[PDB]
This record gives structure tokens, C-alpha cells and sequence, in this order.
């Protein structure tokens, strides 16, 4: 099977190509950047605590050995 | 119903709305507009009776 048929007054609109093709372009930039960025985010979140509950740690250990 | 058999029709070519000339000279390009073009042969329907 097989399905599309619907652009022929797109062949008929070059404008209404324009428009679509603009509206591609954003998607991607929207989709792509966010995701990344929510990622980003995420893993930074994740590894910030891991890093401040060891520097935690490594404080407590340095206190618990006073030279 | 049946329709056409791709594979196995020699000579099959899948043609889209916008090359498919019926009545042509008679009704309007994909639009209900009024009639347009020239009387011909035609395309589309591919027969599958006779």
C-alpha cells in the first residue's frame, strides 16, 4: 500500500511549499534543540547531586582524620 | 471487487490524481470548475471486463 495524493495544489501553491518548508525547518529546531536541551538538563541535574553528596562525603572523611 | 495487479500486470504504471485524463475536454482540472482541455483517449480507469 501506498498514500498520498495531497499535493497537488501544493504544486499548484508555491507560497503554500514555502510556508510548509518553513514550518519543517522549525519543527526540527523546536524537536531537535529541546529534546537535547531537556537531556542536557536532566543529566546535569543528576550528576550536580551525585557530585555535591560526594564532595559531602570527602568533607566528613577529611574532618574524620585530623592530622 | 478487484482491482489492478501491480506485480503481475506486464505493463502497470501507478498513476497519480494529477496525470489521469478521463472526459477530458469536459470537465474541469480537479476542481468543479467548468469544462477544459481537449477530447482524448484516456487514461485512468484500467479495464478489467472484455
Amino acid at each position: 500500500t501506498a498514500r498520498g495524493i495531497v499535493t497537488d495544489f501544493a504544486f499548484l501553491s508555491p507560497l503554500a511549499s514555502s510556508a510548509a518548508s518553513r514550518s519543517s525547518a522549525r519543527d526540527d529546531k523546536l524537536t531537535a534543540l529541546l529534546a537535547q536541551l531537556d537531556s542536557l538538563t536532566r543529566e546535569l541535574n543528576v550528576v550536580s547531586q551525585q557530585l555535591l553528596d560526594l564532595r559531602q562525603q570527602v568533607s566528613a572523611l577529611k574532618a574524620s582524620s585530623p592530622p | 471487487r478487484q482491482v489492478v495487479d501491480d506485480t503481475k500486470y506486464k505493463d502497470y504504471q501507478q498513476v497519480g490524481i494529477l496525470h489521469q485524463h478521463n472526459n477530458s475536454g469536459f470537465v474541469g482540472y480537479l476542481a468543479p470548475t467548468m469544462r477544459e482541455g481537449q477530447a482524448y483517449p484516456a487514461n485512468f480507469p484500467y479495464p478489467l471486463i472484455g
